[PDB]
């Protein structure tokens, strides 16, 4: 029935802090309420410390944030190995006390940020950890892998070519927020070039609670977590599909909110509202899972979505007749009180597969090889308990998550 | 975390009297007072910085090694002079001579022991050590000599804790000493290989920057160092400040050696304005990497524009849109795509801290790994063969106990360092 | 086709050498990986060539020591340089192909075959050349000189020659003229060799062993001295970290000694290929064979292999060495 979630990494945490801020926020629970039900990783103190100074303080146990006051270190390896380590035991602890407290769970729904040191490296044995004491449960991780053109740490690419093809055969869905494609929705959709991390994340911090939060919640076509893998993922590879908001309206400049599904959904697929700059440049789309909230007729999606499956032009893969997991809740999303964020009293989630990534992965293969090609930072990680073997053999991984997310698609 | 700062020799010493001048008031602690902290947060991380005894008596944990007495006797006579524990002087009253081989030798080969001794009282002070800072110029006898021992016996003591080192590179138009190629050829080379991460300042590239970038005509020592000490508390202290983004001495370390040599630096501080004036707050962010990427203004003596970069990370510190700070860094990237090295995709490391340098609004540190570097150790290395092929005042250092192939040693090794940097540029 | 390609002939490549396994291990779990084809491609998992040669499970060491010593071998002895890198993780055949048995007739290495040829030429050959063969014996053991004769000291340190090259002085060097003195120098240094507390079958190094013979020559007529320097560096063991699991024992201290030298090695190879020149006095090791990284190419790598579920790691990064040269036509 229920589904922790281990935030891991300061992003994984910052993004956590925010998730964790809409949640009681449309659920009535004040700053000091219940208890919640994840758990907070980090080898920098400093960060976590934010979430034992700053608000929601009291919220959290002592024991659900774990730290390592040591060194982060902006490498997989360190991360991952050497010092990430140490903590480890400690982690699952957690997610093994916090796992049994409760009755019958479905997963953990994991946070990071792909391209950093505990984000990167950490989980990727975290989850590693998991996919064999939990075998039997639903691993989906929710990351914010690199932005296109404007990333942050010079490695990022070492640190996410590692952390993909270690979680790869471990996660069972792998959900993906890109950074940089958010502020374009900030620039594009909402208008501010203020956009403070406390915004994406409030952002990710709303479709998040989209897909959990509501969901998990009563309406009149649930979707269970499992649900989501299984209508979602066409093969084992831990296939990452791309979030997407609808009503990403601001609260203060236009309004037009009143805008109806038909309308809505239609705001879905345009390239320029996905989270991901992964703009639809010919990836099929292979199966959505559009989550409806608030005041929606069953009929206006069974037919907002036939006019949709009809315009070709978003041509969705071959070998898949439908692909459209209609999934439909009560209660209307919840914005925060004074953000930037429209409130409208209906949205969509959608989330989805599309052979489109195959760009995305790409672009940022390419990266790797650059640099690896001349070994860049990697006395980095070899003295941190790496080898030639790590790199090199992470490289033929994603080689074939090229030719995978090229064969699903682009052929019939 | 921690780290444990060191003033070697004169400079690197008068130097401490100005990062620490700055750092405490970036910090709140009055000469031997405690923390008045305008806020709260300036407090949570001191740590790094201080040690515990009294309960209004946070002391700086640092060394200060030199072997002429009336230098440390005018820091410890002076402002803040009296709030370093006395166990912190190490003194040598011998004749400090201004031989890299009389302090590194003869002279602080013996005050040595006297010193680790405490670099080890002050490392297991407590909690976990991060690594150590380390001011000196690469110009004279307690300098480049003693302090290129201290390190090399400190990244024997622990080669799992970082070394920042900030070294007075020789200045090019007039040198403020004679032998200065010697006493420099001879630490570079220690440096390059045990410190991993340096950050090169020049008393001439700071002239410039403090006389035309603040009108200030008469840029005394003080101001110098004041300006240095302002780019090395952006970098470290900072960082160990909360963040939307943070680093800390790793971070930047992984983030701008692609190769082990350990590379230096050049610091560049942001808002650099004049006084009055200037005061225009043309700050909101275009405007610091506006400065903080031009030639001038960057504390090295060689200009960016000479040489691409490896790496380079604006440690910004000052609330900013991870979006105008992530952004901007991306069109500075192609608008010199030329000069910036093309086998890393993104050679910029954003950082950014949230609370910015005390009484300002916004500001943001810059690091950068720059090949035109090079052009300055050539510099250096020239000066040594020219007068290394006579011999010039050589007998002061063999008469010193020293070897005719330790000389050509450091200049090799180091002049070789010139070489390996233009694998890169090309 | 195929030759033009082999712009890498830089010879420095490495040839593969494959070990049996003995019957008490063909049905205990260790079964062949290895596939080969012809005499110079070997089949693991995807892989359509190799390189220039790889030696088969029926390979002697007499056969490895021909195609990978002897020429170099010729060399020194008319003043050159030349280099022979081993490599190959545990229980892969490195105690075999270097050493071997110390006295045997055919199960001989190839430090008691150069020992012997070196001995053969020796007063056959001597009526003007005063020969003195001196070794030395030193590892790298977290990246510090330690000398392996008479005082172990735990650190010891380069200078540079007359060219500016730097050599190891103060390494403690000895007079050797039979093959016996030789032999007596390998187990006075091995008996101090980091070697890991496992199963007295392993052999788990953790220190690299650099080995040099130097030739010395010394002409009685109006002509001078001639110094051949044979480096047979043994390479430390490769171990992944992963699977093993170091919480703290010399697993960590080893995993950054073969990582920073394995890295040093990638670099070498490929600008032994074709590059402008790098990493030199980077690390010791590099500081002790430098020379040899630049002329006389002889610098040959002869790593291990032994089909199981191990070993496939240490032999696929000897293949992923000296891969890459001229692509192509
Ligand atoms: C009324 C007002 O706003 O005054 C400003 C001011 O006028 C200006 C000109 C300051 C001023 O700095 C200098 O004039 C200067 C003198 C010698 C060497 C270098 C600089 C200032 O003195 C410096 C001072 O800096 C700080 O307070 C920072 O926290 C800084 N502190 C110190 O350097 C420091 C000085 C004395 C004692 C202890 C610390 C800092 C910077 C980085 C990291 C840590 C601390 C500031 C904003 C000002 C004055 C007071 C006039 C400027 O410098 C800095 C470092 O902020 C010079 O250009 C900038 C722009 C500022 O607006
Ligand atoms: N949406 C969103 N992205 C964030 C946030 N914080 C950081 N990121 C992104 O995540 C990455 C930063 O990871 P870091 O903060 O450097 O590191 P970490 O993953 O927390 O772990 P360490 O490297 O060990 O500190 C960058 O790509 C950021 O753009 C946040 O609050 N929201
Ligand atoms: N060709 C061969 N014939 C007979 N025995 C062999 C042969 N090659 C290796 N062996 C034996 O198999 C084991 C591997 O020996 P060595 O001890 O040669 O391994 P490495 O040196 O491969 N091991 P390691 O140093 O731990 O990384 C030893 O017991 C050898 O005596
Ligand atoms: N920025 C700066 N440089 C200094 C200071 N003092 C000496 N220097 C420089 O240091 C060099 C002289 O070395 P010195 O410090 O006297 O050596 P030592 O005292 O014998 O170790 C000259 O290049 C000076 O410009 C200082 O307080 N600030
Ligand atoms: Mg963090
Ligand atoms: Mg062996």
């Amino acid at each position: 029935r229920e589904c922790i979630s281990i935030h891991v990494g300061q992003a994984g945490v910052q993004i956590g802090n925010a998730c964790w801020e809409l949640y009681c926020l449309e659920h009535g629970i004040q700053p000091d309420g219940h208890v919640p039900r994840a758990v907070f990783v980090d080898l920098e103190p400093t960060v976590i410390d934010e979430v034992r100074t700053g608000t929601y303080r009291q919220l959290f146990h002592p024991e659900q944030l774990i730290t390592g006051k040591e060194d982060a270190a902006n490498n997989y390896a360190r991360g991952h190995y050497t010092i990430g380590k140490e903590i480890i035991d400690l982690v699952l602890d957690r997610i093994r006390k916090l796992a049994d407290q409760c009755t019958g769970l479905q997963g953990f729904s994991v946070f990071h940020s792909f391209g950093g040191g505990t984000g990167s490296g950490f989980t990727s044995l975290l989850m590693e950890r998991l996919s064999v004491d939990y075998g039997k449960k639903s691993k989906l991780e929710f990351s914010i892998y690199p932005a296109p053109q404007v990333s942050t740490a010079v490695v990022e690419p070492y640190n996410s070519i590692l952390t993909t093809h270690t979680t790869l055969e471990h996660s069972d869905c792998a959900f993906m927020v890109d950074n940089e494609a958010i502020y374009d929705i900030c620039r594009r959709n909402l208008d501010i070039e203020r956009p403070t991390y406390t915004n994406l994340n409030r952002l990710i911090g709303q479709i998040v609670s989209s897909i959990t939060a509501s969901l998990r919640f009563d309406g009149a076509l649930n979707v269970d977590l499992t649900e989501f893998q299984t209508n979602l993922v066409p093969y084992p590879r831990g296939h990452f599909p791309l979030a997407t908001y609808a009503p990403v309206i601001s609260a203060e400049k236009a309004y037009h909110e009143q805008l109806s599904v038909a309308e809505i959904t239609n705001a879905c697929f345009e390239p320029a509202n996905q989270m991901v700059k992964c703009d639809p440049r010919h990836g099929k789309y292979m199966a959505c899972c559009l989550l409806y909230r608030g005041d929606v007729v069953p009929k206006d999606v069974n037919a907002a979505i036939a006019t949709i499956k009809t315009k070709r032009t978003i041509q969705f893969v071959d070998w898949c007749p439908t692909g459209f997991k209609v999934g439909i809740n009560y209660e209307p999303p919840t914005v925060v009180p004074g953000g930037d964020l429209a409130k409208v009293q209906r949205a969509v989630c959608m989330l989805s597969n599309t052979t489109a990534i195959a760009e995305a992965w790409a672009r940022l293969d390419h990266k790797f090889d650059l640099m690896y090609a001349k070994r860049a930072f990697v006395h980095w990680y070899v003295g941190e308990g790496m080898e030639e073997g790590e790199f090199s053999e992470a490289r033929e991984d994603m080689a074939a998550l090229e030719k995978d997310y090229e064969e699903v698609g682009v052929d019939s | 975390r921690e780290i444990v700062h060191i003033q070697a020799g004169q400079c690197g010493n008068q130097i401490g009297a100005k990062f620490w001048e700055v750092i405490s008031d970036e910090h709140g602690i009055d000469p031997t007072g405690s923390y008045h902290g305008d806020s709260d947060l300036q407090l949570e991380r001191i740590n790094v910085y201080y040690n515990e005894a009294a309960g209004n008596k946070y002391v700086p944990r640092a060394i200060l090694v030199d072997l002429e007495p009336g230098t440390m006797d005018s820091v410890r006579s002076g402002p803040f002079g009296q709030i370093f524990r006395p166990d912190n002087f190490v003194f040598g009253q011998s004749g400090a001579g201004n031989n890299w081989a009389k302090g590194h030798y003869t002279e602080g080969a013996e005050l040595v022991d006297s010193v680790l001794d405490v670099v080890r009282k002050e490392s297991e002070s407590c909690d976990c050590l991060q690594g150590f800072q380390l001011t000196h110029s690469l110009g004279g006898g307690t300098g480049s000599g003693m302090g290129t021992l201290l390190i090399s016996k400190i990244r024997e003591e622990y080669p799992d804790r970082i070394m920042n080192t900030f070294s007075v590179v020789p200045s090019p138009k007039v040198s403020d000493t004679v032998v200065e190629p010697y006493n420099a050829t001879l630490s570079v080379h220690q440096l390059v290989e045990n410190t991993d991460e340096t950050y090169c300042i020049d008393n001439e590239a700071l002239y410039d920057i403090c006389f035309r970038t603040l009108k200030l005509t008469t840029p005394t020592y003080g101001d110098l160092n004041h300006l240095v000490s302002a780019t090395m508390s952006g970098v470290t202290t900072c960082l160990r400040f909360p963040g939307q983004l943070n680093a800390d001495l790793r971070k930047l370390a992984v983030n701008m050696v692609p190769f082990p040599r350990l590379h230096f630096f050049m610091p560049g501080f942001a808002p650099l304005t004049s006084r009055g004036s200037q005061q225009y707050r043309a700050l909101t962010v275009p405007e610091l990497t506006q400065q903080m990427f031009d030639a001038k203004n960057m504390m090295a003596a060689c200009d960016p524009r000479h040489g691409r970069y490896l790496t380079v990370a604006a440690v910004f510190r000052g609330r900013m849109s991870m979006k105008e700070v992530d952004e901007q860094m991306l069109n500075v990237q192609n608008k010199n795509s030329s000069y910036f090295v093309e086998w890393i995709p993104n050679n910029v490391k954003t950082a950014v801290c949230d609370i910015p340098p005390r009484g300002l609004k916004m500001s943001a540190t810059f690091i950068g790994n720059s090949t035109a570097i090079q052009e300055l150790f050539k510099r250096i290395s020239e000066q040594f063969t020219a007068m290394f092929r006579r011999k010039a005042f050589l007998h002061w250092y063999t008469g010193e106990g020293m070897d005719e192939m330790e000389f050509t040693e450091a200049e090799s090794n180091m002049n070789d360092l010139v070489s390996e940097y233009q694998q890169y540029q090309d | 086709l195929h030759n033009t390609v082999m712009d890498l002939r830089g010879n420095i490549k490495v040839m593969c050498r494959f070990r049996p396994l003995n019957e008490a291990e063909i049905l205990r779990g260790d079964k062949f990986i290895p596939k080969f084809k012809g005499e110079e491609t070997v089949v693991i998992q995807g892989k359509p060539y190799v390189f220039d040669r790889v030696l088969p499970p029926n390979t002697t060491q007499e056969q490895v020591y021909n195609a990978c010593a002897k020429q170099i071998v010729k060399d020194v002895l008319e003043g050159y340089n030349g280099t022979i890198f081993a490599y190959g993780q545990t229980s892969s055949g490195k105690t075999h192909t270097m050493e071997g048995k110390l006295h045997d007739p055919q199960l001989m290495g190839i430090i008691p075959r150069i020992a012997h040829d070196i001995f053969d030429h020796i007063y056959s050959m001597d009526e003007n050349l005063e020969f003195a063969i001196k070794v030395s014996y030193f590892e790298i053991y977290l990246d510090k000189i330690r000398d392996l004769l008479d005082v172990s000291k735990t650190n010891l340190a380069v200078h540079e020659d007359k060219n500016r090259v730097p050599y190891v002085k103060g390494c403690t060097e000895r007079f050797v003229s039979s093959p016996e003195e030789v032999m007596d120098v390998i187990d006075e240094g091995k008996s101090n060799r980091h070697v890991a507390v496992t199963n007295m079958n392993e052999h788990s190094s953790r220190s690299h062993s650099i080995f040099l013979i130097n030739i010395k020559q010394e002409n009685v007529e109006t002509e001078k001295k001639l110094s051949g320097k044979l480096y047979l560096v043994d390479l430390a063991g490769s171990e992944k970290v992963s699977k093993t699991g170091a919480e703290g024992a010399v697993l960590d201290e080893a995993k950054n000694i073969n990582k920073s030298l394995s890295a040093l090695g990638n670099v070498i190879s490929a600008l032994a290929e074709g590059t402008t020149h790098v990493p030199y006095r980077d690390s010791k090791m590099t500081r002790i064979l430098q020379d040899s990284l630049g002329g006389n190419c002889r610098t040959t790598i002869v790593i291990c292999c032994s089909p199981s579920v191990f070993n496939e790691a240490e032999t696929k990064s000897t293949l992923m060495f000296a891969a890459s040269v001229n692509s192509c036509k």
